[PDB]
């Protein structure tokens, strides 16, 4: 009866990885005789190129993997096969402790894309990847298996040295109301185990929003600017699009600053900042709101005016 | 941990060449390489990026018509190809490299001198330089385009030996010279000409 | 694009005393929390290397001497005490928003005793390249301010000169000078005044002398 | 001359580790030798090791514990031949992308500082194991005076994390003075200790302002209203905001606040609201938003009334 | 990645108990052992938890006097004292095990039933059924105290078509339990099954 | 103390059918736009094991049959299609604040087609000088078990819903302290009562 044991390369003082790493198997203890070794990647096997082999005499024999950095960091299993007249050890990469992780976010169209522009999409992300990894595939699937159109794929450098991958899934106008949920696959070799999320139409109550305009008072030294807010609060869920219009026409998301949906005991704040031409054309800024509950085109709006 | 560049290259106005960069080691996380142009005498730019294991792309606004960055993740090797030269496209490229979780150049390259001219590769004519401590030397005139580098005996008298900077002659041509104290022979090495010449120090 | 400017564009530091370079933007380089600012510097020839990053951390195998500070827009860093080895170009550098930006540089010259420059010449053996050339070298002096006359038949006349970098180890610059009709004349001088010298002086030789 | 090098114990298939870590330092012109471990310098037990010598080839098993392995120790295979010392050394292969700690130190609340005239700050730590609860974090003043007893409690959150939060009580005039003080963290399982400083605001400081709105009856809440308030154009962006109804402070938990962010300009801003009710106004019409600030005139406390009616 | 519990325990009222759970293994981050209280076929009611690397505790308003959890790291092991037996503290007790970063549970034990009585640790009662003619032979559990016994058809070798059929309390204030299984008409072999009470340390065994 | 209320706390669904059971919460388990809420199931005799936590997500090893949907205040768990191994009762538990509360609980029944028992009686052993009917693998648990027809003289006894059969099993004890001894059974897959009698030796 063979024993079977793997021992690898220890890493450097400073817990750097060498070159290579060494997978030493060592088969000890066995009643001598023909006795054969293979080694096996992933199930798989490794040809003999890569190892060499000693046999004394009990009796006991090595053989010494040598895998390269990319290899044993691939995260993938090896398996020391010894065939005597089937025993075999495995081992992979020694993984994290306290590992990040990933994580990925799946949000649902906005209701200006779905009601208004009547072009709604769904958008999957994924942040916090490294460099390699970088090819972190984002494939579509619904839950009635129905056909899905071509979906986007982008890629943003991130300041703290990251890189997201973005994927933007159109969804037929019907077909999101009625209650269908989309699944976002997220899968790369160096990540062991798949990802998946999906999202569907909020199951709740509906209340239609209630919109409050207000404008600031003339404050000492803010004669050439004024200071716009508006309020829109209990309004269920908090699927929500806020935005403003002067001169009959819609204002890019720069100009304003819009606050995330908190609950109620959902209300929101925007805050947008006019120059004195902007008021001279047209003394008249409409904070419109999309909602789904809202009437009667889904959609409520209150205007407010500097003087 | 280390980078390697291509080496000097000389190019016709209006034409195409390709740099090089290879880094060493292997990093399982990945890494970005970006590109650096500096006139000798000049502040840094940044030319843009690109993520080896995946090919995207990111240009400076005011390089998108004249770079454009490759790169093979099978060699560790980056590229760059650079279009229609002119006279101010002549500088000195680094190739520097991002690490995972890094907001800073890690390595830098060791910098590929590109010049960009009409006239061809000319070779340069080394003269020695002959005379308590005395002084001998090694003249290299007349050589074009830049740079000629020049050593003393492969590491056998390292100590106090003076190269200057290359002075452009008004002829069109470079001209250089290095000297060494002592109370030898110089190594002249000019890759664009393909010529290496050895010079003695000794009185004549 | 962000704009980034430091001051001065250049100084001298003595030994034993503290330098301090500062470098301002056209934006606020934080983000929730993050400063992404750093400090290159360069040697002749050299790559550049990093010092601080983040505006306040040190990089591997740094002295303690190189610190840094500042948040949002203004930034600083320290050399103290300064070494013979630190002359180089002090560069600061965004990386927030793209493009990635660089700030002008700041030439740093080590400030040390007066020192008179080695006056050593000499004559064109290549002389059957068809045209001579007179080389006269100043090495190791200090300051880089020098001054070199050339002497035909006691007469002053088509000459160019090169300045090496200010050494790390001598913190010494040195001095060449080509002076490129030559058989029609006799006798051939290197006219040097320096500030390390009580007296002007002079190397000379003869054509042909043995 | 000798040569050394070791070989560890490898993973389980699944990536994990054994009970216990095994680790073989292989030993040349036969004389004099003996072979020596070191834990991050400091000299173990010899009974730990299994020696063995065949003429020549010499070895020595040392067996860790998971838990002494896992916490990044470094250690020394120290072989003496026959004259001088010969040293190896060896620690847990790093992760590739680890999350690492994560330390946080806050300011005084004005508040506290101005209108109670009794700071206090805080040193917090997010995200960790439970085994690193016993992560105790040492306070240290810079100017070398001793520093008073703080408190600790430790939470479990709600995506299974924990989180240990040490609060320091402060000296007034210390702490606009302008004094540092730096939160040092140990732990068995980080070699190396962690630490952040905090200290007073300096720079240009700015005076905030208020403005408050009522909103009007709305068909479908005839016993409750809502009552905005909007603070923009103050630095830095240490304040406090607090709703005020017949002369006694709500709680804080009773009005919905954000936090600050820069203006298009000049200034941060805050939006807040606050929901009171039918009989609330009724008492009295008035409701007050105070804010505490470092730059506010005259007492750092600025306010505006607003009724419903 | 297992949690074992203790056995069946009994309890006079008035009295204390406690109750152990260990793991097996060495977890490097740590984790939170909870425990939860089953009621004889009611909800399940949440008990508390505790950090053994740092012995915090949270109890819940209801068992904050019944209950007390005590852990020792070194052993992987945590225990729960319950204190002023009563007939409501007559329930199955399990040990749940949340693993760091987890808004759940991950593994649980096998339970530990209290049973909290006045009357006297009793060894079961075996007697055959007789197989007279699918042939079908049992065995039955006669006049136990307290719950459960442990029950098994050839020492394991028999699993399948196996009946073990809940106790139920005899006229006497003692318990019955009954098991059969089915096997082919010519039966050739032997059938025996072997019971086990936990808390009064008896074995036996019988023939069909 | 978050309070969850599932219902129903009983149903009964057709073996390829779709189950529904709905979990509700006096308050929003939804926390930091997450949600805690979990899906458990409990085997007779065996400690619950986690079915879908965080409401949408399953956990490792469960079928594709289970999929949960909802937040805030209204759940639901649906398994389709049902397979006979189904057979347990249903508890959700939230997570969002201590202490962690379970609901009611819900009894799935897996429906199938009428089967009748195997009745056997089995005489009392000589060694205790307890007669034994027993009924096997039938459906569904609607059941009524000297020629002197009796009551108060015999116990009750039944097993779980079978995770392979989806069958209950019934055991009656007929107790008789120191000649003739028969057991009548009759149920609603069976024609007619049938009785198996046994001798006084
Ligand atoms: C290194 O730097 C990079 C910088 O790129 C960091 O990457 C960021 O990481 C964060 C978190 O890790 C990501 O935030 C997530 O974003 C999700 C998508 O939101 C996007 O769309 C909305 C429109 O709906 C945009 O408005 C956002 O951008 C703008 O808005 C925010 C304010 O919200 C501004 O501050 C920004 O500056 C932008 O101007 C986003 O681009 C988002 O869904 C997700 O939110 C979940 O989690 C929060 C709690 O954190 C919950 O409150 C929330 O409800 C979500 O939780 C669930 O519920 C919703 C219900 O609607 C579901 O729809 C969700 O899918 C979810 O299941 C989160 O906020 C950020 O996107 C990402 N940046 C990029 C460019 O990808 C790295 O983290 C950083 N590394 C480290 C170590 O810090
Ligand atoms: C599992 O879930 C838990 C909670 O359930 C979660 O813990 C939370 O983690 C976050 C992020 O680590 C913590 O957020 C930090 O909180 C500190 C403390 O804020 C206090 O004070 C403010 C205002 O006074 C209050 O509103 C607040 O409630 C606290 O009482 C903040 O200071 C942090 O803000 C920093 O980052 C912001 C954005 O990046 C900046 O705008 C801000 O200025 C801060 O910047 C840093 O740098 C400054 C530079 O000088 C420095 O001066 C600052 O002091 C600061 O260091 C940040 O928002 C939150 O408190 C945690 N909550 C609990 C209960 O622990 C876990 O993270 C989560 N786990 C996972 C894996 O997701």
């Amino acid at each position: 009866p063979p024993t079977v044991k793997i021992l690898q390369s220890s890493c450097d003082g400073g817990g750097h990885f060498p070159p290579t790493i060494q997978l030493l198997c060592l088969v000890s203890g066995y009643t001598p005789g023909t006795i054969q070794i293979t080694w096996l990647e992933d199930g798989q096997v490794m040809d003999v190129d890569l190892s060499t082999a000693s046999t004394t005499q009990l009796a006991s024999t090595q053989s010494e993997l040598t895998l390269s950095q990319k290899h044993w960091l691939s995260d993938r299993t090896y398996t020391c096969q010894v065939t005597y007249q089937t025993f075999e050890d495995s081992t992979k990469k020694c993984a994290d402790s306290n590992p990040r992780g990933v994580s990925a976010y799946l949000s649902r169209p906005s209701p200006f894309d779905l009601f208004i522009r009547k072009s709604p999409t769904i958008t999957c992300l994924v942040v916090d990847l490294a460099p390699s990894k970088g090819t972190v595939q984002l494939t579509w699937s619904r839950a009635s298996g129905k056909p899905v159109n071509h979906s986007t794929r982008k890629e943003e450098k991130q300041r703290n040295g990251t890189l997201t991958v973005t994927s933007t899934l159109p969804v037929g106008t019907r077909d999101w109301i009625e209650g269908e949920t989309y699944q976002c696959r997220v899968t790369h070799p160096h990540l062991p185990r798949a990802l998946m999320r999906s999202t569907t139409k909020t199951s709740g109550p509906r209340a239609a929003p209630e919109v409050y305009a207000f404008a600031t008072p003339e404050w000492p030294g803010s004669r050439d600017k004024r200071t716009l807010a508006c309020l829109i609060q209990n309004f269920m869920p908090e699927d929500i699009s806020v935005q403003w219009l002067h001169n009959e026409v819609q204002l890019p998301d720069a100009r304003h600053s819009t606050t995330q949906p908190r609950k109620t005991k959902f209300f929101v704040f925007s805050r947008l900042e006019v120059t004195r031409a902007e008021w001279e054309q047209k003394d008249e800024f409409i904070c419109r709101a999309v909602h789904e509950a809202a009437s009667p085109s889904q959609t409520v709006q209150r205007a407010v005016s500097v003087n | 941990v280390q980078l390697q560049q291509s080496g000097a290259e000389l190019a016709k106005p209006g034409a195409s060449v390709m740099l090089s960069c290879k880094a060493s080691g292997y990093t399982f996380n990945g890494y970005w390489m970006h590109w650096v142009k500096q006139r000798p005498g000049q502040d840094l730019e940044w030319i843009g990026y690109i993520n080896p294991t995946t090919g995207h792309t990111e240009y400076n606004q005011k390089f998108k018509d004249k770079a454009t960055l490759t790169a093979d993740e099978s060699s560790n090797t980056a590229y760059i190809e650079l279009s229609s030269l002119t006279s101010d496209d002549s500088a000195v490229y680094y190739c520097a490299r991002q690490e995972y979780r890094h907001s800073w150049f890690a390595y830098w390259g060791q910098g590929t001198l590109v010049t960009v001219s009409a006239a061809s590769t000319k070779g340069p004519s080394v003269f020695p330089l002959a005379p308590g401590t005395a002084a001998l030397g090694c003249l290299v005139k007349d050589y074009f385009p830049e740079p000629v580098t020049v050593s003393w005996n492969s590491g056998a008298l390292t100590s106090g030996v003076h190269t200057f900077p290359a002075v452009l002659q008004s002829s069109g041509l470079y001209s250089l010279s290095s000297v060494v104290t002592v109370p030898y022979i110089c190594n002249v090495n000019h890759k664009p000409s393909n010529t290496k010449v050895d010079k003695k120090a000794e009185p004549k | 694009d962000i704009v980034l400017t430091q001051s001065p564009a250049s100084l001298a530091v003595s030994l034993g005393q503290r330098a301090t370079i500062s470098c301002k933007a056209s934006q606020s380089v934080d983000y929730d929390g993050d400063t992404y600012m750093n400090w290159y510097h360069q040697k002749p020839g050299q790559p550049p290397k990093l010092l601080i990053y983040a505006a306040s951390n040190l990089d591997s195998g740094i002295p303690a001497r190189f610190s840094g500070s500042g948040s949002g827009t203004d930034f600083t860093l320290n050399i103290h005490p300064v070494e013979e080895e630190d002359a180089a170009t002090y560069y600061c550098q965004q990386t927030n928003e793209d493009p990635w930006t660089f700030g002008g540089g700041t030439k740093l010259e080590i400030k040390r005793t007066v020192a008179a420059p080695s006056v050593f010449i000499f004559p064109p053996e290549q002389l059957k390249s068809g045209t001579a050339s007179v080389v006269c070298l100043l090495n190791n002096f200090y300051p880089r301010e020098a001054k070199v006359q050339w002497k035909v038949d006691n007469a002053l006349q088509n000459s160019q000169e090169s300045v090496t970098e200010q050494d790390s180890k001598d913190s010494t610059y040195s001095l060449s000078s080509t002076l490129t009709d030559y058989e029609k004349h006799k006798v051939y001088a290197c006219e040097v005044t320096h500030q390390g010298l009580s007296s002007p002086v002079t190397k000379s030789f003869n054509r042909g002398e043995c």
